[PDB]
């Protein structure tokens, strides 16, 4: 189940990294 | 699956549609003023008129000045002591008549001033000038901006309006045509032209208004009709704020739909102004184009048409959007660059044609306006 | 005289069985 | 037949138109004079008392701005003003063999002291 | 006056753009979140990983801060630079 | 108006500071009276020497200088 | 067939969620 | 930009209950639409009942205002207090107006079955 060169990254964040990518948004 | 989310096309005129356009106005309508702190303008019949002479739109047309109505014609639809109070009453004599004041709304919301029943008369023979010439077929479109008065009753005045004159025009329709379809694009809902016609299915009766806690009340969707004019009066209820494309995707498929399924033989179009952006009293967020586009598209049809301007509490926009309407029927779009009036100061600071939208909400949601338009469009299968 | 605007005090059970009951009398007198 | 108007409106429906323990009284009161006394704060709200001078002064000279410090001064004087002129009025009273200020005797003590 | 009141949502950039400087600020300097972001710097230059990296990263990132938290996937995509977000808060555990 | 913005209980506040213990409801409204006419007094002497000094703004010092012509003169305020 | 009949009520009953919704739907059943 | 007809701005705190915290889910389509303010065309207008607090959606519900005065506005669940049936002229009824407890007396059929009541009922426990 490897998943080489991978295109979907996924960040797991708290309500600080949310809040700081939704205002980028 | 009735609505689409359509944008607003651009207005063309159809060359395969040319009218000959009837044009009544009467030099004296707009020395008449409701009051000091009043909404209500007739000066802003004149400014829209003087942009009609300085466009040069009067070498496309025939310019009329329709005999004021009598007492009698008057009473073609209201009642003998309604007409008599109006044409007798005056500032001063205020205090000689005061239950009458009460009796028929006159006096507060519809003040007395000493020009009432000429007013009431150069609005009310217009109108009926107007459906006259398009029975004898000497014009195709008529234009008459002094009535509009689509809030008056039977014996009472509502709304600023006292003369019930779209109705006096309607009648004067049905003794030539069988169907005569009225709409109405004021921002208001048009209750009196609506009661009047009711009962009837000779006329049918079709309001885009604003209905919420909103003057007068009157225009819930249910109100189709009784008797033998069930489902012959569509009510188009709508929030605040719509714009160009929304108006146009609900008008449309409404008034095309009446088209095909009541087809008249005459059209009355309230051309309230009332409905544009900016308004004192309105509360829709309509652009010139988008007041404009329902009358090029209701000119699409061919049908013997009555054009005749309503509401609009702010003069400028209203001027210049019945200039614009008014330009439209001659098969023309006038170019956005206002020519030197006796005016010319109201219309600041770009001095242009355009009447600019407000960027205020347009809460009317499609699902709504879908359920909206298919229950109307549900009414309108009973009108073959 | 309060016994004119009596409430009645009915049941979930007995509201089925009536509604049942009524449903099945007026479908079978049409049919 | 005299006759008078008071609906004061030409039509009607103007509205849809398109245009426990508890002292006895004066111990609480006798607690507050001790406790007003002792104070030394400014007793009427400020703000209310700076717009009566904005609406007064406004006959004497338009557009006139107050230093901050003035309408301090202005409330600081009014209350000097009223304790010393309540201060007589109580005496005005009691020496009617009563206990409860009225207006007469304020535009008395104002006649004695003068300031009228 | 030059977007016809169409640029209404702009009057407030500067206040929008200080509370962002606000927010990376004191997204560097809170303990419990620049090891978060630590991780997604690891999680990102080291590619080719498969699932089981995804669960011991999430179950990683759970571990640095309290457990009332409100966790959230921020799902980016190369092609499209899409950016999802799923809301996980109190769903992992 | 902006006159009943001295309400009652500030009326009864300074009649407490006054010594006062039973305030007669007739006194609150005469109590307005006096103060604007004294206040219309000072406030009235207070403009006119700013507009003798061509400010267009009124100084805590033209305060305590109207009082001092008034004769209550007033410590704390400049002067 | 006879399963869906007997279990009508009371799925619509899950279904209301609100029991005081309920009890206005039962009122409309008994006024029918 | 407040104002009683909740029409001229976007407010998202009114799909959110205020005793409780959470959101107010609209009776037929199950969802609460309260948007994003950066899409503040996503969020659907949501009133409750004034009689037994089902929030309802303006649209799920055909409705343009929000009923902010005048009578009580009433949710389509409720039963309705005066009906009019055909008699294939007409018959109407009205449900009893709501007595006093020293004058009101509830009473408890016998009959189960077909027990013709004047459509005035109350709902007792299934035991
Ligand atoms: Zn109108
Ligand atoms: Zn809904
Ligand atoms: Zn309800």
């Amino acid at each position: 189940g490897i998943i080489q060169n991978r295109s979907i990254f996924n960040l797991f964040a708290n309500t600080n990294i949310y809040i700081f990518f939704r205002h980028w948004t | 699956m009735v609505y689409e989310a359509t944008p607003f096309d651009p207005i063309t005129v159809k060359p395969s549609d040319k009218r000959r356009v009837a044009y009544f106005y009467d030099a004296d309508v707009g020395n008449y003023a409701y009051g000091a702190g009043h909404p209500m303008k007739p000066h802003r019949i004149r400014m829209a008129h003087s942009l009609i002479m300085n466009y040069g739109l009067y070498k496309k047309m025939e310019i009329y000045r329709a005999k004021p109505a009598t007492k009698q014609e008057m009473c073609q639809f209201h009642t003998d002591e309604y007409i008599d109070f109006l044409s007798r009453v005056t500032p001063d004599n205020l205090e000689m008549f005061k239950r009458e004041s009460v009796k028929f709304n006159v006096g507060d919301d519809c003040p007395v001033f000493d020009g009432l029943y000429e007013y009431c008369s150069i609005s009310g023979g217009g109108s009926m000038e107007g459906a006259a010439r398009l029975n004898r077929g000497k014009c195709d479109v008529a234009v008459n901006y002094a009535g509009g008065l689509h809030h008056a009753k039977k014996s009472e005045a509502s709304g600023f309006c006292y003369l019930n004159d779209i109705v006096l025009g309607i009648i004067e329709l049905l003794r030539y045509h069988p169907r005569v379809l009225y709409i109405d694009i004021d921002v208001h809902h048009g209750d009196g032209v609506e009661e009047a016609f009711y009962t009837t299915d000779r006329v049918m009766t079709c309001s885009f208004h604003k209905y919420g806690e909103f003057f007068p009340g009157t225009g819930e969707l249910r109100d189709i009709g009784v008797g033998a004019g069930k489902n012959y009066a569509v009510n188009v209820p709508l929030r605040d704020g719509i714009d160009d494309a929304t108006y146009r995707s609900v008008f449309e498929p409404v008034i095309k739909k009446i088209m095909e399924w009541y087809q008249p033989s005459a059209v009355v179009l309230q051309c309230g102004g009332d409905s544009l952006s900016g308004d004192r009293l309105g509360c829709f967020n309509l652009s010139m184009e988008g007041h404009a586009n329902c009358v090029n598209y209701v000119k699409s049809f061919g049908i013997p048409m009555m054009v005749v301007g309503g509401g609009g509490y702010t003069m400028r926009n209203v001027a210049r959007t019945w200039c614009f309407e008014t330009g439209l029927l001659n098969n023309v779009v006038l170019d956005k660059d206002l020519p030197y009036n006796e005016y010319y100061e109201y219309y600041g600071p770009d001095y242009k044609l355009s009447v600019r939208p407000s960027n205020m909400f347009n809460v009317n949601t499609p699902e709504y306006l879908d359920k909206v338009m298919t229950n109307i469009f549900a009414n309108l299968e009973n009108t073959k | 005289f309060n016994q004119d605007f009596k409430i009645t005090q009915i049941d979930e059970n007995s509201i089925k069985y009536d509604f049942f009951d009524k449903i099945y009398k007026s479908k079978m007198v049409q049919k | 037949a005299r006759t008078k108007q008071t609906a004061r409106k030409s039509t009607g429906g103007k509205a849809p138109r398109k245009q426990p323990h508890r002292y006895r009284p004066g111990t609480v009161a006798l607690r507050e004079i001790r406790r007003y006394q002792k104070s030394t704060e400014l007793l009427i709200r400020k703000l209310p008392f700076q717009r009566l001078v904005r609406e007064i002064a406004q006959d004497f000279k338009t557009d006139l701005r107050f230093q901050s410090s003035a309408v301090m001064a202005l409330q600081e004087a009014s209350e000097a003003y009223l304790v010393a002129l309540f201060e007589d009025t109580n005496l005005a009273a009691i020496h009617a063999k009563r206990v409860t200020i009225m207006p007469k005797d304020i535009q008395l003590a104002r006649r004695i002291r003068g300031e009228r | 006056q030059a977007y016809n009141n169409k640029a209404f949502k702009l009057y407030t950039i500067d206040k929008v753009t200080q509370s962002l400087v606000k927010h990376a600020h004191t997204l560097m300097t809170d303990a419990k979140t620049a090891e978060i972001m630590a991780l997604f710097v690891k999680d990102r230059n080291a590619s080719t990983t498969s699932a089981k990296d995804q669960i011991i990263y999430r179950l990683q990132v759970r571990s640095h801060m309290s457990n009332t938290e409100n966790m959230f996937r921020i799902e980016f995509d190369k092609r499209t630079l899409h950016v999802s977000i799923q809301y996980i808060a109190l769903d992992d555990l | 108006d902006n006159i009943q913005g001295i309400t009652k209980p500030a009326i009864r506040r300074l009649a407490r500071r006054g010594g006062v213990k039973r305030i007669s409801g007739l006194i609150y409204e005469e109590t307005r009276g006096v103060l604007k006419v004294f206040l219309e007094n000072v406030i009235r002497d207070a403009v006119t020497y700013t507009e003798h000094a061509k400010r267009k703004t009124v100084t805590a010092m033209d305060v305590v200088y109207a009082l001092k012509r008034q004769g209550r003169t007033l410590y704390g305020f400049g002067g | 067939s006879l399963n869906e009949e007997v279990t009508f009520f009371e799925k619509a009953k899950r279904y209301i969620g609100n029991k005081h919704l309920y009890t206005e739907f039962l009122k409309i059943l008994n006024l029918y | 930009g407040q104002s009683i007809t909740k029409l001229d701005s976007y407010n998202p705190d009114t799909h959110i209950d205020s005793n409780s915290g959470k959101f107010l889910i609209c009776y037929k389509c199950n969802q609460t639409r309260l948007g994003s303010w950066s899409h503040p065309e996503n969020s659907r207008l949501i009133m409750t009942c004034d009689y037994c607090q089902t929030p309802w959606h303006l649209d799920c519900v055909p409705r343009a205002s929000f009923k902010n005065l005048g009578s009580k506005w009433k949710c389509p669940l409720h039963s309705p207090t005066k009906v009019y049936k055909k008699i294939h002229n007409y018959k109407v009824w009205k449900k009893q107006r709501l007595i006093n407890k020293k004058n009101q007396l509830y009473y408890e059929p016998l009959q189960k079955i077909g027990y013709q009541n004047n459509g005035n009922i109350q709902i007792i426990p299934t035991t």
